[PDB]
């Protein structure tokens, strides 16, 4: 995975308590893994144009 | 605690063009750049499935919000 799977699995169920989240489905931490990943993806090469 | 690696980010931009070390300070900004857009996307995603008056954080509601506000579509 891009992103460290234990932490940001953690970081997610953290961000969801203070907003009326109480689970998350499993794969959703792989998915904001790719997301990231992307959004990492287009500034460098943004930056590298 | 960290969610990425400087390795991570380094083969990451090693991908984009494998002879270009980033400077340090662009690094951490990026590392922090990738906080914001977790904590911005997954707290969005919260309130789209709190709508759905719901209580489980799902991908629908995360690719909803990145369709909408990033127009990414993963």
């Amino acid at each position: 995975m891009f992103l460290l799977q234990a932490p940001l699995q953690r970081r997610i169920l953290e961000i969801g308590k203070k907003h009326g989240i109480t689970e998350l489905h499993p794969d959703v931490v792989s998915y904001v893994s790719h997301a990231t990943q992307q959004r990492l993806q287009n500034l460098v090469e943004k930056i590298s144009e | 605690h960290m969610v990425l690696t400087k390795k991570k980010l380094q083969d990451l931009v090693r991908e984009v063009d494998p002879n270009e070390q980033l400077d340090e300070d662009v690094e951490e900004m990026l590392l922090q750049i990738a906080d914001d857009f977790i904590e911005s996307v997954v707290t969005a995603a919260c309130q789209l499935a709190r709508h759905r008056k719901s209580s489980t954080l799902e991908v629908k509601d995360v690719q909803l919000h990145l369709e909408r506000q990033w127009n990414m579509w993963i």
